[PDB]
């Protein structure tokens, strides 16, 4: 079984980037690692602009996205691209058509990458809705993969500062 | 008076100062240096973004260091096309404590901010007792400048509510 690990920082940063979107749908990059064949760590993202094609392979600016890979790299975040996330404002987790050509648009650059769908509307305390797909290799053309979320000991610390009395 | 009296960050900020420091592997004595970004527009200033910066200083000498100005106006180009509501507000250090080049990189920021800047000090080592956070602003005191503690809170909208809730969860159980 295939399991997409999310970071404290790369979960935090889509739920705040989807809930600034709305009504609209947002989308970014997804950075990490692939571990082996079941395993993917997601150790950040950074959203990309709002364009009027919608979310498509279309939105996809390369320039702002080298732009801001290369300044990554300056500071310390040289990870991989592992897939990409879109946020479904109240309509909830899966892949549309279109969705599922700008999957395949990844997947011929790297067949590993990842979808990951969030909806910040139907997100709430303590449900957070969220998936991960990659295609299939009658069929259906995709499916869902298992999401843990990976933090450290340090980050653990830190997350309890916001209800600190407790 | 007409002062900022208080400071809330967003837990994200904490945990992207955290990263900064742990994926830089910064090593003692140094420190990572980034800008903070959100609303300072009123007397309580909320931080709720920030980015890393390139930051170099000389261990032999105090007066001695270097931020890329380049960097942070192409980095803070990108995200106005993000989110034009997160303005630059002012910087953050993993410290842990004030350094004696803060007033003077304080002064660098005061070109790129439209308030006052606040420096906003991330203590990602977390060895005091209270918050991992200390709040300062520049003031005129007797005449010298002088950093102002402000006090600080963590607060979360309700996203990250429910994202630090997620993530902690398997510790509240326990």
């Amino acid at each position: 079984k295939e399991t997409v690990y999310i970071s404290s920082i790369a979960l935090l940063k889509m739920l705040k980037h989807g809930r600034a979107g709305v009504p609209m749908e947002v989308m970014g990059l997804m950075l990490g690692e692939f571990v082996d064949d079941y395993t993917v760590n997601v150790v950040d993202v950074f959203a990309m602009p709002q364009s009027g094609t919608g979310v498509s392979v279309e939105a996809v600016d390369d320039v702002f996205q080298a732009k801001m890979m290369d300044m990554l790299k300056q500071t310390g975040r040289d990870q991989m691209v592992v897939g990409w996330y879109h946020s479904h404002p109240g309509f909830g987790c899966w892949l549309s058509s279109v969705d599922v050509n700008t999957q395949k648009s990844f997947e011929q650059l790297n067949s590993r990458a990842v979808a990951v769908v969030v909806d910040p509307i139907q997100s709430v305390k303590g449900k957070v809705v969220i998936d991960a797909f990659r295609l299939i290799d009658l069929n259906r053309h995709y499916y869902s993969l298992n999401i843990d979320y990976h933090k450290t000991a340090k980050e653990t610390k830190m997350l309890m500062n916001l209800h600190k009395e407790q | 008076s007409l002062q900022h009296e208080k400071v809330t960050i967003a837990p994200l900020v904490l945990l992207s100062a955290l990263d900064h420091y742990e994926r830089t592997q910064t090593k003692e004595n140094k420190r990572c240096v980034g800008v903070i970004l959100g609303d300072a527009n009123s007397s309580t200033i909320r931080v709720t973004n920030s980015f890393a910066l390139p930051f170099e200083e000389d261990e032999k000498n105090s007066d001695v260091w270097f931020l890329d100005h380049n960097y942070i106006e192409n980095m803070n180009e990108m995200c106005k096309k993000i989110n034009a509501k997160e303005k630059l507000i002012g910087w953050y250090h993993s410290g842990p404590k004030l350094r004696a080049s803060d007033l003077k990189i304080n002064e660098l920021f005061k070109k790129y901010t439209q308030n006052n800047p606040l420096l906003l000090i991330v203590d990602v080592k977390q060895q005091g007792v209270g918050l991992p956070t200390d709040a300062y602003v520049a003031i005129e005191q007797v005449t010298e400048k002088t950093f102002l503690h402000l006090p600080c809170t963590i607060e979360a909208e309700e996203a990250e509510e429910i994202g630090v809730e997620h993530l902690l969860r398997d510790v509240l159980e326990v």
